[PDB]
């Protein structure tokens, strides 16, 4: 069944699993027409497919052309997501195929289950966790490759950079969710915290800056302060 | 007009014949049921006064042999049996009639209810869902599980309804996942109608039999089957006009006959709301929608 606070350590065991977030697959800007009606213009999207143990991100770029002359796009987005995930699973060798896929949104369960009928041994699971994976398009390098794509494209990342050299998956995943949760609640403030010191850069082959263990503690603390402040504001408490 | 004689009634029991029922007291001189209309299947059914658990009964057709009921004090139930001696049977029936120890099938001349509930039901199809091929009649009870129920455990005593599963490779063509899941026309018309049932009549027959097993025995798997078969038609954008018209009529008589007090266990809220209000055929079941809205507005 469902993934929660109670079965959290299961993410970091040795059964291959993937999170799938469909929240940036179908992206629109809403605008006024000359006649003063409202219309949407689709922009490039992405499927966020993450192995939480290894940090391997399968960023499948959804080019706006997939929507051309289709109806009910928010429904189609869930089925296109499931088609792309099924195809990634088929593309992987057997021993790299996941034993579980956890969808961040319950609406993905039937589309993925029907696309995965050929894989009855892969459990499709919802989560009660509120994961901030929607903020993935606040990571500059992930945003850059989505917006520049001229065709459908799969791009492979490690969202933990080289952190697993120094910390466990559990700690790496907590750092990732804290960074994303912060970027989601206040993007500008979050991004200011990450680049304030020009001496700490992002390696060409990384997503985040090259913080020492000490500088990560300071950053993690600044991100936690940002989240609680913004929270006091949201709710006047 | 045919007769199902009873040897005796040694235990207190409510006897059902189709949609009618009669209380019989322990050792009451009851010798059976006469004036049974030829041309339809029939179900004779029992609920013991001392154990209102285990409703059980027998599907039969009087054209296929001479059937009687006899209490078995070992197995503790009323059993249907075939009398192969035609002369012994006419002789038994004529005696009990002369002594007037038989209730008369109480059909009102205007009343087409039983014909309407069994229009497509045929003993030969019942005998394939309920496998016990040494008898010409079919035993069903409350507890019997379906072949599908057993996948998700005694195969001898199962109800072999056609397995319908909306999230199966059978229901879903490779590369038509979203289309075949949101519109089940291909599963209905190619897999089920053309492939397995061969025609609408056999599909309706099994739907009508699943309903009657749900209503008369409170058989839970029969109920699931009845709802699944309705949902497969309603979730199909492409259904022959004649099937939609006949479905409306079938469902109307089933809803009309259901005991008012059993609507809470026999009707699946999600399926009915989906079928009358959300599905492709939401506007194709006028009679069914009118009787459901007027008789069970709570459920909706």
């Amino acid at each position: 069944g469902a993934m929660n606070s109670s079965n959290y350590a299961e993410l970091f065991n040795n059964d291959i699993k993937l999170f799938v977030d469909d929240t940036n697959v179908y992206r629109v800007t809403v605008h006024k027409t000359f006649e003063g009606n409202v219309a949407t213009k689709a922009i490039n999207g992405c499927i966020f497919t993450l192995n939480p143990k290894t940090g391997h991100l399968f960023l499948k770029i959804i080019h706006t052309s997939v929507w051309a002359g289709q109806k009910r796009l928010s429904q189609l987005a869930k089925w296109k997501t499931a088609e792309e995930v099924s195809a990634l699973v088929r593309s992987l060798p057997k021993e790299e195929q996941p034993k579980q896929i956890i969808v961040t949104r319950k609406a993905m369960l039937d589309p993925l289950e029907v696309h995965m009928l050929d894989f009855p041994n892969i459990a499709i699971r919802p989560t009660e966790l509120r994961l901030p994976f929607s903020a993935a398009m606040s990571i500059d390098k992930l945003s850059d490759v989505v917006m520049k794509a001229t065709e459908p494209q799969m791009v492979l990342f490690n969202i933990y950079d080289d952190w697993l050299d120094r910390i466990s998956s559990y700690t790496a995943f907590s750092r990732l969710t804290l960074l994303l949760r912060a970027l989601k609640t206040n993007e500008e403030s979050a991004k200011m915290i990450l680049l304030s010191d020009p001496t700490i850069t992002i390696k060409s082959y990384h997503l985040w800056p090259s913080f020492t263990d000490e500088q990560w503690i300071t950053i993690e603390s600044q991100m936690r302060d940002l989240i609680l402040t913004e929270y006091g504001r949201k709710y006047n408490v | 007009m045919n007769t199902v004689p009873f040897t005796s009634a040694p235990i207190e029991v409510t006897i059902g014949i189709d949609q009618y029922s009669f209380n019989v007291k322990e050792n009451q001189p009851f010798h059976g049921i006469k004036d049974i209309p030829i041309g339809h299947v029939h179900v004779i059914h029992f609920q013991h006064a001392d154990n209102s658990s285990m409703r059980y009964g027998y599907w039969f057709d009087c054209r296929m042999g001479n059937f009687y009921i006899q209490y078995d004090p070992k197995d503790g139930l009323y059993k249907m049996m075939e009398e192969r001696d035609g002369a012994k049977f006419e002789n038994i029936v004529h005696n009990f009639k002369e002594r007037q120890m038989m209730v008369s099938y109480p059909k009102i001349d205007e009343d087409d209810t039983w014909y309407n509930l069994t229009e497509f039901v045929q003993m030969d199809k019942i005998r394939k869902i309920v496998r016990k091929d040494e008898n010409q009649f079919s035993y069903v009870d409350s507890s019997m599980t379906t072949v599908q129920e057993n996948e998700l455990s005694d195969p001898a005593h199962s109800l072999n309804y056609t397995v319908i599963n909306f999230k199966s490779r059978e229901a879903i063509r490779p590369g038509h996942e979203m289309e075949d899941f949101l519109d089940k026309s291909y599963y209905l018309n190619t897999v089920m109608l053309q492939g397995i049932f061969k025609n609408s009549s056999n599909y309706f027959g099994e739907l009508q039999f699943a309903f009657l097993n749900a209503m008369f025995f409170g058989n839970y798997g029969s109920s699931l089957q009845w709802h699944a078969m309705i949902e497969l038609i309603c979730s199909s954008a492409t259904v022959p006009k004649h099937m939609l018209d006949k479905l409306d009529e079938i469902l109307y008589y089933q809803i009309k006959t259901l005991p008012e007090q059993y609507s809470d266990i026999l009707l699946n809220e999600r399926v009915w709301n989906i079928c009358l209000y959300s599905s492709f055929q939401k506007n194709s079941l006028h009679n069914t929608e009118k009787i459901m809205e007027n008789k069970y507005p709570e459920l909706l």
